[PDB]
C-alpha cells in the first residue's frame, strides 16, 4: 500500500 | 458518558499510560472524554488523540482487508458475514471520530495549524469509509473526504511553509486519495512531485523541533513516487 | 449466548477466519461460542481455544506489567486507577477461561493428550492470576494452579513420550510457575534439566507430525536454562 | 521473561 | 609452503582464530597448511577446512554473479576484464581445494563419513568451476562434479542413517546440481523429495548429537522444493 | 605499480564495480591507482577513495578487536603471534593510506571541502594507528592524528556551514578521538554538543543536495552524547 | 537461488 | 563503540 500519516 | 465524572487532566493522564501499554482503545476512549470536557486541544493532546484513532482504525482496516481479500477470492456466508461484522465496527469508529470533529474540535478559530489538523483528519477518516463503501453512498463519501483535504490544502498553502510536517503529511495523505480513491493516478503524482520540490525549494524552513518529522515525510512523497512510476 | 443462534461448524470457520485478521477477541469468542455447543474439541479445535485466549491474555498481561512497572517506580491515583482497570479486565479472561474449562472441556474421558492439554491450560490461568493477585488469595490460587499442572505431569509421564510437544510445553510451563510463581529456582531447574535430558534420552520418538515443535520446546528448556544459571 | 508456550 | 615450520597443532588453532575474527581467508590458509602436516583430518578439523574455504568461494561467487549480470545487461572492456579478474580468482580457489582434496584427503579408507564428506566437496567445487565455464570445458567439469556427488551418494545410501546431515546435505546439493548445473529439474525435485521422504520415514534415526543440522537440512529440501513447484 | 599500464578513466569506473560487489581491497587498489596519476579528485572519486579504505581497515580493526579480547582474558604464543599478523597488516593499510595523503592528495590549494576531508582522514588513519600502538610510539600517533584534526577544524569553522556533512562528521570523528584516544571525555562531550548545537541554531543552512547527510550525523552526534552521559 | 551447505 | 563516520 502507499504510505499515509 | 463513561468518562464524564473523570477529570480533563486525569482522562489526558491514562491516555498517555495507554499509549505506553499499547492500549489504543482504552486510549482513545479517554482521549475522547477529554475532547467532550469542550476545552481546545494542546498540539501534545491533538495528537495523543489522532494516534489514539490512527491505531484503532489502522487495525480494523487491516482485518477488513484481509477477510476482503479472502472474500472476493471465495467467488457458505460465513466470510461475508464476518467482513460485515469488521466493516460495521470499522464505520462505527470512522463515525465516532467524525461526529468529535464536527461537534467539538473542527472551528472557525484556532491556529492555522489547528484547523488543518482536524481538517486533515476529516479527509482522512471520510477516506476509510470509502474504503468499504459502496455504490450511491461511495462517491459521496469521497466529496466530503475531497472538500476536507482541499480546504485544508487552501489554508495550509497560505498559512504554513511548504516544510510543515502537517503541510506535508496532508499532501501525503491528499496525494494517496487522488490514486486510491479517486483513480486519479496523475493528480496524485503531481500533488506528490510539487509538494516534495516545494519543500526542497524551501528547505531552509525546516524548523528545529520537527525537521525529523519533515524529512521523514518527505521521503515517504518520495517513496509513492517510486511505487508509483 | 451471542453465539447461541449460530451453528457450530460456521463458529468454527470464522474463527479461523478472525485468526488469519489477527482478530484473537473475535476468535476467543466465537471458539467460547462452540465451546458451548457441547461436543468435544478436536485436536485443530483445542488449539484454536488456546492461540484465541493466549493471545487476549497476553496483550492483558503486556499492558498490566507496563503499568506495575509504571506505578512500582512512582512509590495522583490515576496510575493505580488505570492498572487496577486493566487488571480487573485480565482476571475476567482468566475466569472465563477457567469456567470453560471446568464447565465445558476438562473430563474424566478422552485422550490422555485431552486431559494433559486442559490441565496444562487450567494451571496456566490460575498462573496468570497468580502474577496480579496479593495476600490471602495469591497462594490459594498458587495451589490451585500447582495442582493442575502436577495431575498434567503424571498423565504425561505414564502416557506421553517425553518428546511429546504437550508434555514438553507442561513441564517447561510448570518450570517457569516454581521459578517466576513458587520461589523455588532449583525446582524449576531440575524439571527444565530432567525435561529436556529425558527428552534427548528417547529422541527415536519424535513424531514426523509434530517433531518441529517437539525440538522447538526442547530449545525453550535449553534458553530457560541458560538463563537461569 | 522466561519462554512458556 | 608458508605454514610449513608452524607445528599442526598451532595452526588448528589459529584456523579457530581466525574463525571467530571471521577471517576466512586467514582460516583457509592455516588449515591448508595443517591438512598438509599429511595426518588425517577429525570431524571437528574437517569442518574448519569446509567452512573456511565456503566462506572465500562464497564471496567470490557473489561477486562474479554481481559483475556477470552488469556484464549481461550492457550487452568498454572494463566489465568484462573485472569479472575475468574475479573469475580467475574464484577458480584459482576451487582448484586450490580439488588439488588438496586429491592430494591427500580422499582416499580408500576411513569412516564412511570420512570419504562422503571430502567426495561432497569434490563435487561442490566442481559444481563451483561448472557456473563459470564454458564450452568445450563446462561439460567435462560438469561430469567430473556427477562422478563425485554420485559416489558420495552410493557410500551414503549404503553406510549412513537417512537422516545424517552430512547424507542430507551431500543430496541437498546434487539436487541442485541437478536443477542449476545439469538442466534436470524433474531429476532436483525427484531426489529432494526421495530424501525429505526416507527421512521422514526414518526419523526415528536423528542423533542427540546431530539432530539440529537433520531438521535444519531437511527445511531446507522443503524450501527448495517449493521454490521449484 | 600494477594500475599503471590501466586508464584513469577504467580505474575509476572498476573502483565502482568493485563497491558494487563489495570487493573492497580491489576497489582501494583501483583508486590508489587513480590517484597515482596525480590528478586531483572529484567529490565523487574522494568518496570512493575512503569508502574503500575505510570498509578493509574497519575488517582488520573488527578482527583486530577480537583477538585483542581474546589475548587479554587469557591472562601458548598463538593467539600473541596472529593478533601481532593481523596488526602488522592494518598498520600497514593505514601507512598506505597516510602516504597517499600527504605525498598526493593534501595540498595548500582546493576547496577548503577539499582540504578538510584529506585532513579527516589523517587524523582517522593516525587514530586507528593509535588504538594498536603502544608505549613511546603511541603518545607520538596521537600527536599527529591531532594536529591533523585540529588544522581541520580551523578550516571547517572558517570556510563551511555547520551543518555541513564533511565538517559534522569531522567534529564526531575528533569528538571519538578525545573520548577514546586521549582520555578527554569532557571534551568529547564538550565539542558534541557544541556540534549538535551550533549545527541546530544554523538549521536553515542545511543544503538540498546533502540534508539527509547531515541530520544522520546529528542523530549520530546525539547517540553518542547519550552513550557518554 | 535455492539452498545449499 | 561509539559512532565515527
Ligand atoms: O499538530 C501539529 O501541529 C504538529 C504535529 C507534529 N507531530 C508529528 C506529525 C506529523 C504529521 C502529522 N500529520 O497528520 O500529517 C501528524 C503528526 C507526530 C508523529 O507522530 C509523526 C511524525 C512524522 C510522521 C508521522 C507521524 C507527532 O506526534 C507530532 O506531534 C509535528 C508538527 C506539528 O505542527
Ligand atoms: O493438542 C495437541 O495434542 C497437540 C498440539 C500441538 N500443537 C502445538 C503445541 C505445542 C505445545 C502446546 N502446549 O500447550 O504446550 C500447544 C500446542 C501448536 C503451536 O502452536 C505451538 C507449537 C510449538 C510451540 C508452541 C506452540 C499447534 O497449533 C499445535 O497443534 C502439537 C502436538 C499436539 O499433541
Ligand atoms: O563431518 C561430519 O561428519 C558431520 C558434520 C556435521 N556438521 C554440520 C554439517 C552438516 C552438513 C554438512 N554438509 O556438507 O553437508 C557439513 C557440516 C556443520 C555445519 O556447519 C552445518 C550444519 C547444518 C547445516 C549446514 C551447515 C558443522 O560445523 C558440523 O560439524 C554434522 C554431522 C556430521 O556427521
Ligand atoms: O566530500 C564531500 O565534500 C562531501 C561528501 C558527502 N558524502 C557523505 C559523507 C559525509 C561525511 C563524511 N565524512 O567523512 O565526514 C564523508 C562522506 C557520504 C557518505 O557515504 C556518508 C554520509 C553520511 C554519513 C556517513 C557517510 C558520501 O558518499 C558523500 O559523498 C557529503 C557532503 C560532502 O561535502
Ligand atoms: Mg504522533
Ligand atoms: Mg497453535
Ligand atoms: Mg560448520
Ligand atoms: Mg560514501
Amino acid at each position: 500500500f502507499p504510505a499515509t500519516v | 458518558g463513561a468518562m464524564g465524572s473523570m477529570e480533563r487532566a486525569s482522562l489526558i493522564q491514562k491516555a498517555k499510560l495507554a499509549e505506553q501499554a499499547e492500549r489504543y482503545e482504552d486510549m482513545a476512549a479517554f482521549m475522547k472524554g477529554a475532547v467532550e470536557k469542550g476545552e481546545e486541544l494542546s498540539c501534545e493532546e491533538r495528537n495523543l488523540l489522532s494516534v489514539a484513532y490512527k491505531n484503532v482504525v489502522g487495525g480494523q482496516r487491516a482485518a477488513w482487508r484481509v477477510l476482503s481479500s479472502i472474500e472476493q477470492k471465495s467467488n457458505g456466508p460465513e466470510v461475508r458475514e464476518y467482513r460485515e461484522k469488521v466493516e460495521t465496527e470499522l464505520q462505527g469508529v470512522c463515525d465516532t471520530v467524525l461526529g468529535l470533529l464536527d461537534s467539538h474540535l473542527i472551528k472557525e478559530a484556532g491556529d492555522a495549524e489547528s484547523r488543518v489538523f482536524y481538517l486533515k483528519m476529516k479527509g482522512d477518516y471520510y477516506r476509510y469509509l470509502a474504503e468499504v463503501a459502496t455504490g450511491d453512498d461511495k462517491k459521496r463519501i469521497i466529496d466530503s473526504a475531497r472538500s476536507a483535504y482541499q480546504e485544508a490544502m487552501d489554508i495550509s498553502k497560505k498559512e504554513m511553509p511548504p516544510t510543515n510536517p502537517i503541510r506535508l503529511g496532508l499532501a501525503l495523505n491528499f496525494s494517496v486519495f487522488h490514486y486510491e480513491i479517486a483513480n486519479s493516478p496523475e493528480e496524485a503524482i503531481s500533488l506528490a512531485k510539487t509538494t516534495f520540490d516545494e519543500a526542497m525549494a524551501d528547505l531552509h524552513t525546516l524548523s528545529e523541533d520537527s525537521y525529523k518529522d519533515s524529512t521523514l515525510i518527505m521521503q515517504l512523497l518520495r517513496d509513492n513516487l517510486t511505487l508509483w512510476t
